[PDB]
């Protein structure tokens, strides 16, 4: 038994001018899956013809190349879609070329209407999507969380078995048993208690980690990362003025994903991330109970040799394309892809970033080629173990196939650790910090003070009526609510008190980490092996005048963190009144402050707190349009995105470490959801 | 930071006649290491003849085979003994066997005399331990413990090589520098603090268990199994009434150290045993820093390959031995070594063990062979991983920490050998019949509630003598012996007291048993009895008066039938001497673990068990068991109830029967290597 999660969203209210435009996105995703001929949309994309409005889009090339593809035929209806699927890829890339293209939102709407009644539904979705993130004229328009919009991808087989056996009965047959099977009859919806994967799944103890890599708003953050900054876009469409700094940010999330789950390993009790030899064996095995049109998901054991017959050549390359790298490492200052490359500057972390993505930046000084390969995708491909074959109408999903069920996979985080091992190994060319840059003087930071750190586990509800297909009166009216209850994460509100110390009345930035204190082999870690392992919590600004301070910084207002989305019905409920949750707005692209601290022990779990108070500087002027992601000017993870070379130099009185312990409260494990424990 | 540990001893009076015996034992086991000629054993031995004293054993052939086997020649003086060299082992077992039967303690006393001042010392060490263990007019003394006449077998190679630095030095040439090294000067006495071996000799995290793998108590516990039941040894000398019980001892043993082991990785989360494939390469590696008259231990590389072509014998005959175990399963009634076994009985155990020992009463039936293999000694050479030549050889060994008593339970691989060896017998145990609900229902028995106190773990400092681990001249020998103590910290238990409330509609004598369980596996989900009866550990067995009505029983963790006191330290063992009195446990309940290692630590703070309460009639043994009654409540197998596979478990569910949840927590600091100069 566990308590229900009920909470009231902080809402904002709208410009009266976009409502309409937020009404239209949401009937365009509504049962994306099956075309209604009763609908609007239906007449619309039946009659557009986009050829005798190709006046109507900026760029004349992006609709020439998009009816050349169109002429030789998409891919059928009811087909999977994957991004890494070379055809599939090019085809959805031109469909949201003209997505984005499009003049004004009147020909957008018509472009998706089109491409719905038409198009495969995966790349319709997809593409509008991606296109409603970044089209400006849609900016600030609320978007369902991705859980909702493919329920398949975030729930495993039984739930969905019980939720398609129910609409294929269209309601109980003999209500007074569904009880014992978990499945409830309320208030004209249905809840279907879910329980995460169990050791048939995951093997070598890791599913006990289950409902941390398999939570919902987890995997959400992955594809909101890959939305919002996909491969095959140029940095100037996706980012905008950031675009010299798109390798820090992939180093920076991806260190941040592996060091979360380092935390929940250690929290666990299962040590640190394995490494592993391409011409070797990978030593992780992984069953999902995973399916999208009944196809089941690949499987591997747990002893898989990734060198076999049909793989040699991806191997080669996986090979060759890591032997490059360290040959850099040996130049040091080099010529590559028509780009000069000196590894001894800081910023030379873009280009290493964008060399470890094989994103289109890498390639923009050399001329168009035709001849394209990646890492990531031949080590996912290697990695998922499907059967290989060389006809392009026949493949067998996997969990890395798609980015909303990547981190499902310890292959993903042991491949990416890999890669930020190489990364690590580029970064220790350069230069460490100095005392006069960390040294804040007349500055120094006498107390900090933490609340109890407290974990639970609690109900949540969240609407998976998407994965089923509607009948005709379903669709005419209107259709069920099949709601999803599961057991979720989540910490107590808790406070950070910092008392400072400073006759010299000064403007100051504090940034707060989150980190391990012992190893798996239960020793203390020291700063120089421990600066990876290091989470940011919170960075904000303050103005210290002359003598004591006391800062209270509440768990609520940490600056990397957001709060839970909400169903699709309390978005028209607030659209009715003129307002839309604000966290689906501003913040919608950070973790959730449920996932904030590790699920703790009855005894409790020891961790450690860094507090570091260091001079504010403006952001740039150029960095105008994205003042809401940055604080200062200082690199994404400052002071820890260098390597610590001497602790005793690194230490200063304005920084401080504190040992704190995280506790438990409640049921210690997240399966006890059976009729006779409520 | 750790507290010190300081506990009362309880204490008997001595018989005055073995005043004299207990004393010369004493002084036999004086720097056995070293022949002092000043001392009157050194000229004893030196004049002492065993052919002109014949008439002074009482069998012949034993002193017929120790003269052949002395003109052929014993070992030199100055090399690693080990049990499992099979010269070394002739020659001893016909030493020991030289002791055993002397007429009278005079001649034994001559005959040890002998052996220590010709032979060589581990030889007679061991011997000596063996007979004084075994003989007759020896039982009431008390030996000091086994981690105090080997040390070096007890301690990491860091401590011992302080400990030589200081005996070469004869003290510290800048005292004030000593303790930044874990070195205290104090009254007379040198004391070295002691850690747990690291991540460098154990890996996949196993080094957190070291503190229980480690312990001076296990090992010795360990030792003190192998002294009292040896292998080479025919039963009856062994154990006269319960003779044909040998197997079930042995089945009965691992089976509980296996399971605390278990238990241990539980606490620390490190999942189930693991197994493997003779056939394929071990994947569990191990580096001791040990070493023995400074030749190092054997290091096993991670990935070690067992089936090398030298080995390839060795393989085959361990093999083979498995498969005709699993062909005797599929017979179930036959005759092996010229004895009939019917596996449908529960009796067959004894077989069963005795076959997986390959101990003398496997081969009472058949004639004397001259050739002779054991599985477990082949196993133990296979998985140490000394160079072959080591093997071949004789004059020369690479010891092993699987080829000693007193540090096989540090070596991994000895957990999963005899897990392989136990999941044999278990199949083998899948025969039985399940105890019905006839034989497991009290009528008229009801527990109503059973009560425990707080359950609290903690380390806390504990001394012991390491003197004999060095060498001393010839004026320290004269005079008196430094004192060299090694203080380490080790686990133990608050006290705690067990409640039990029971509802008796008549008045009858009663047997209570209390054991203690783990409630969840390696993954986290419950351990359901049909898999859980094997990793039960029994605590407590006892006897009780029921009166009609209610009856509460309040039982102190300090008088557990299956758990001992810490053994005292050879200076407190004279003091007490000088007054006429000997520790009681250390005479006759050395064969029981130590009360300390009862409860698990955990390594989350706070770690989920379970109690098994269970009452049944009480029987009597029978008569003929009369010499055995200190060791023996009734007549119900070791280990009942949960001696045979549970196949039903609401058959369990019964009055007399009762579960309960508890947990164990941790005070104190979490880890035990919190003992440096600055840290306290
Ligand atoms: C058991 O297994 C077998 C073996 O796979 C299956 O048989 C296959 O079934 C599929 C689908 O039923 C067949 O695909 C379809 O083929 C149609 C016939 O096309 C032929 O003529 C056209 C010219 O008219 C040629 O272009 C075709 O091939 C040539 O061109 C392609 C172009 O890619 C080249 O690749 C070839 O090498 C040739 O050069 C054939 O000769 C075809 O009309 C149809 O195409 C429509 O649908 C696709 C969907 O992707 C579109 O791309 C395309 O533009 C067409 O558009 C239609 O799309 C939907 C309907 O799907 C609607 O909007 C409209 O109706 C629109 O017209 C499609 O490609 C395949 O040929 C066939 N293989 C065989 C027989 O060997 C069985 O189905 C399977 N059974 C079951 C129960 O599972
Ligand atoms: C470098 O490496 C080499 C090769 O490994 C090594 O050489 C070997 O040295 C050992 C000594 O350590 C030798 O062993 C001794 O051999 C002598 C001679 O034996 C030969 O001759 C006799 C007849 O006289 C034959 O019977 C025999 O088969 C040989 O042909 C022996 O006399 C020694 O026996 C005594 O010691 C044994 C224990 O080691 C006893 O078992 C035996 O009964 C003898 O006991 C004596 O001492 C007792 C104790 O004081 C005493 O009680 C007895 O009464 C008696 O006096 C011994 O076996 C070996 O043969 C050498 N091998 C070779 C090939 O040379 C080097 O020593 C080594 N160097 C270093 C520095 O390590
Ligand atoms: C750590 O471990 C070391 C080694 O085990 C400990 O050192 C030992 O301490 C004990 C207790 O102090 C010693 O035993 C005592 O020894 C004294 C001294 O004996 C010497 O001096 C005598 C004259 O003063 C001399 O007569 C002795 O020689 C006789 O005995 C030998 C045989 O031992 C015999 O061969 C000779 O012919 C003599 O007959 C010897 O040279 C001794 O006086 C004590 O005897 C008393 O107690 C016994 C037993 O109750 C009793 O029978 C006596 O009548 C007398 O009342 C006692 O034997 C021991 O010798 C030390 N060992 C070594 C190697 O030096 C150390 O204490 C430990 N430290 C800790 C635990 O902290
Ligand atoms: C779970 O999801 C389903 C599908 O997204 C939800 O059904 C949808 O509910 C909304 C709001 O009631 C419907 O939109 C409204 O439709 C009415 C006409 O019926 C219109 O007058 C309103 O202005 C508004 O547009 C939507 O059509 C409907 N979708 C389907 C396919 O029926 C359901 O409510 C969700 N349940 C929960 C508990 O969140
Ligand atoms: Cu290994």
């Amino acid at each position: 038994g566990y308590p229900l999660f009920n909470n009231n969203v902080k809402t904002k209210t709208l410009d009266p001018n976009l409502v309409n435009i937020q009404k239209k996105v949401l009937l365009l995703l509504e049962n994306w899956k099956q075309v209604d001929p009763d609908d609007e949309y239906y007449k619309i994309g039946k009659e557009y013809n986009i050829e005798a409005n190709i006046e109507s889009y900026t760029n004349r090339e992006v609709v020439t190349e998009f009816l050349s593809l169109y002429k030789t035929g998409f891919t059928a209806k009811n087909q999977i879609f994957s991004i890494y699927y070379e055809n599939q890829a090019l085809e959805v890339r031109a469909l949201y070329r003209l997505f984005y293209y499009a003049k004004d939102f009147e020909t957008f709407y018509k472009t998706a209407a089109f491409a719905r009644v038409w198009l495969n539904e995966g790349q319709f979705i997809y593409a509008f999507y991606i296109a409603v993130i970044h089209r400006a004229d849609t900016r600030g328009i609320v978007l369902p969380a991705p859980y909702e919009i493919w329920p398949e991808y975030f729930v495993n087989s039984d739930v969905l078995a019980k939720i398609n056996r129910i609409q294929m009965q269209k309601g109980l047959i003999l209500p007074e048993t569904a009880q014992y099977y978990g499945v409830l009859a309320k208030d004209n919806a249905y809840y279907f208690y879910a329980n995460y994967s169990g050791p048939w799944t995951y093997e070598n103890n890791e599913n006990l980690l289950s409902y941390f890599i398999e939570d919902v708003a987890w995997n959400s953050y992955y594809y909101y990362f890959h939305s919002k900054l996909q491969f095959w876009e140029k940095g100037e469409n996706a980012i905008g003025p950031f675009k010299e700094r798109r390798g820090e940010i992939y180093y920076f999330i991806y260190q941040q994903i592996l060091a979360r789950y380092y935390l929940e390993r250690l929290s666990n009790g299962l040590g640190e991330i394995p490494r592993f030899n391409w011409n070797d064996r990978l030593q992780a095995g992984y069953y999902p109970l995973l399916t999208t049109h009944q196809i089941p998901f690949a499987q591997r054991n747990g002893d898989y040799y990734l060198a076999n017959d049909d793989n040699i050549e991806d191997i080669q390359f996986v090979d060759s394309y890591e032997k490059t790298f360290l040959q850099f490492l040996q130049k040091g200052q080099f010529k590559a892809y028509k780009q000069e490359v000196d590894l001894y500057n800081s910023k030379s972390v873009n280009f290493v970033g964008n060399y470890w993505q094989a994103n289109v930046d890498l390639y923009e000084k050399v001329p168009q080629r035709n001849y394209l390969r990646s890492y990531e995708d031949a080590a996912r491909r290697i990695l998922g173990a499907a059967p290989r074959n060389s006809y392009e109408n026949l493949n067998v999903p996997t969990a890395l196939d798609f980015y909303q069920t990547s981190l499902r996979d310890p292959a993903f985080y042991q491949l990416y650790a890999k890669i930020l091992d190489f990364i690590n190994q580029y970064k220790e060319y350069l230069e460490p910090y100095t005392q006069d840059v960390l040294h804040f003087v007349g500055v120094k930071i006498n107390d900090v003070k933490v609340d109890k750190l407290v974990t639970y586990f609690e109900y949540f509800d969240w609407n998976a009526t998407n994965a089923v297909y509607l009948s005709e009166q379903q669709l005419d009216t209107g259709s069920p609510s099949y709601i999803v209850r599961q057991p979720r994460l989540n910490n107590q509100p808790f406070t950070v008190t910092i008392d400072i110390k400073s006759d010299v009345e000064s403007e100051a930035v504090i940034k707060i980490f989150i980190g391990p204190k012992y190893d798996g082999n239960g020793y203390p870690i020291d700063l120089e092996n421990n600066w990876v392992n290091l989470v940011e919590i919170d960075w904000f600004t303050h103005k210290l005048t002359s003598g004591q301070n006391k800062i209270e910084r509440k768990s609520e207002n940490f600056f990397w963190f957001k709060e839970d989305s909400v169903s699709v019905s309390k978005i028209y409920e607030l659209l009715n009144n003129g307002q839309v949750p604000r966290y689906m707005i501003e913040k919608f692209l950070l973790l959730p402050r449920r996932l904030l601290l590790p699920r703790g022990t009855e005894g409790g779990v020891p961790f450690q707190f860094f507090v570091f108070v260091y001079p504010y500087q403006a952001p740039y002027k150029e960095w105008e349009p994205m003042k809401e992601f940055v604080v200062d000017n200082k690199p994404f993870g400052y002071p820890f995105d260098r390597p610590v070379t001497e602790s005793y130099y690194f230490t200063q009185p304005n920084m401080y470490f504190k040992d704190v312990y995280i506790y438990q409260e409640g049921e210690e494990y997240p399966y006890y959801t059976s009729y006779w424990s409520q | 930071g750790y507290p010190q540990y300081h506990y009362d001893v309880e204490t008997r009076k001595l018989d005055p006649s073995l005043l004299n015996i207990q004393t010369k034992v004493l002084s036999l086991l004086e720097n056995w290491k070293q022949v002092n000629p000043d001392d009157e054993y050194y000229k004893i031995g030196k004049e002492y003849n065993v052919e002109a004293n014949m008439e002074s054993y009482t069998n012949r052939e034993v002193v017929t085979e120790f003269l052949s086997l002395y003109k052929a020649g014993f070992i030199p003086k100055n090399e690693v003994f080990s049990i499992f060299y099979e010269n070394q082992a002739l020659e001893v077992i016909a030493l020991y066997r030289l002791f055993y039967y002397a007429k009278d303690f005079e001649t034994f006393y001559k005959t040890a005399a002998f052996a220590r001042v010709w032979l060589n010392e581990g030889q007679f060490v061991y011997a000596f331990y063996l007979a004084v263990i075994h003989r007759a007019d020896t039982r009431g003394i008390v030996l000091p413990a086994p981690y105090e006449i080997w040390p070096e077998y007890f301690m990491n190679s860091d401590v011992l090589s302080k400990i030589y630095r200081i005996q070469m030095q004869k003290g510290l040439i800048i005292p004030e520098q000593g303790p930044y090294y874990g070195i205290l000067s104090k009254d007379n006495a040198y004391y070295f603090y002691a850690n747990y071996s690291g991540p460098l000799t154990y890996e996949d995290n196993e080094n957190l268990l070291s503190y229980f793998i480690e312990d001076i108590g296990w090992n010795s516990y360990y030792y003190y199994f192998h002294n009292r039941f040896p292998f080479w040894e025919n039963g009856e000398q062994l154990i006269g009434p319960l003779k044909e019980r040998r197997g079930e001892i042995y089945y009965y043993v691992y089976q509980k150290i296996l399971a605390r082991y278990y238990l241990e990785r539980l606490a620390n989360g490190l999942g189930e045993i693991p197994r493997f494939n003779w056939l394929d390469k071990y994947q569990t590696s191990y580096y001791p820093l040990l070493s023995s008259y400074q030749l190092p231990f054997a290091q096993r590389n991670d990935d070690y390959y067992l089936a090398s072509g030298d080995n390839i014998n060795d393989i085959q005959f361990i093999d083979t031995y498995e498969k005709t175990f699993l062909q005797l399963l599929q017979k179930g009634q036959f005759k092996a070594y010229k004895q009939e076994v019917d596996l449908y009985n529960s009796k067959s155990i004894n077989f069963v063990g005795n076959y997986w020992q390959s101990n003398a009463d496997l081969y009472e039936k058949v004639p004397k062979r001259n050739y002779w293999r054991s599985y477990e000694a082949t196993a133990r050479r296979v998985l140490g991983a000394a160079p072959r030549s080591s093997i071949n050889y004789e004059n020369m060994n690479i010891p092993t920490a699987l080829d000693f008593y007193q540090t096989s339970l540090r070596d991994p691989a000895f957990y999963q050998l005899y897990a392989k060896i136990l999941d044999y017998i278990n199949e083998y145990k899948e025969y039985l019949e399940p105890y019905s609900q006839d034989v497991l229902h009290y009528v008229g028995v009801k527990i109503n509630d059973v009560k425990v106190d707080k359950l609290v773990t903690y380390f806390e400092y504990f001394d012991w003598n390491a003197t004999n681990a060095v060498y001393l001249s010839e004026q320290q020998l004269d005079t008196v012996s430094p004192s060299y103590i090694v203080r380490q910290p080790r686990l133990n238990n608050k006290p705690f007291t067990v409640n039990i409330d029971i509802k008796s509609d008549v008045e009858s004598e009663v047997v209570v048993k209390i054991f203690l369980g783990p409630k969840y596996d390696g993954n986290g989900l419950p351990i359901s009895l049909e898999d859980n009866w094997i990793n039960f550990i029994e605590l407590d067995w006892f006897t009780h008066k029921l009166t009609s009505g209610q009856n509460k029983i309040a039982r102190k963790s300090e008088e557990f039938f299956f758990f001992k006191d810490d053994s005292v330290s050879l200076f407190k063992i004279y003091e007490l001497l000088s007054n006429g009195q000997v520790p009681s446990y250390m005479v006759d309940r050395y064969i029981y673990l130590p009360r300390r290692l009862i409860l698990p630590r955990g390594t989350q703070r706070g770690f989920p068990l379970q109690l098994f309460v269970v009452v049944y009639p009480y029987q009597a043994p029978v008569k003929e068991w009369e010499s055995m009654r200190q060791y023996i409540v009734d007549n119900k197998p070791f280990g009942y109830p949960f001696d045979r596979p549970v196949t039903l478990p609401y058959y369990f569910n019964q009055p007399n029967m009762y579960f309960k949840d508890v947990y164990v927590y941790q005070e104190g600091e979490q880890y035990p290597y919190y003992n440096s100069y600055w840290s306290q």
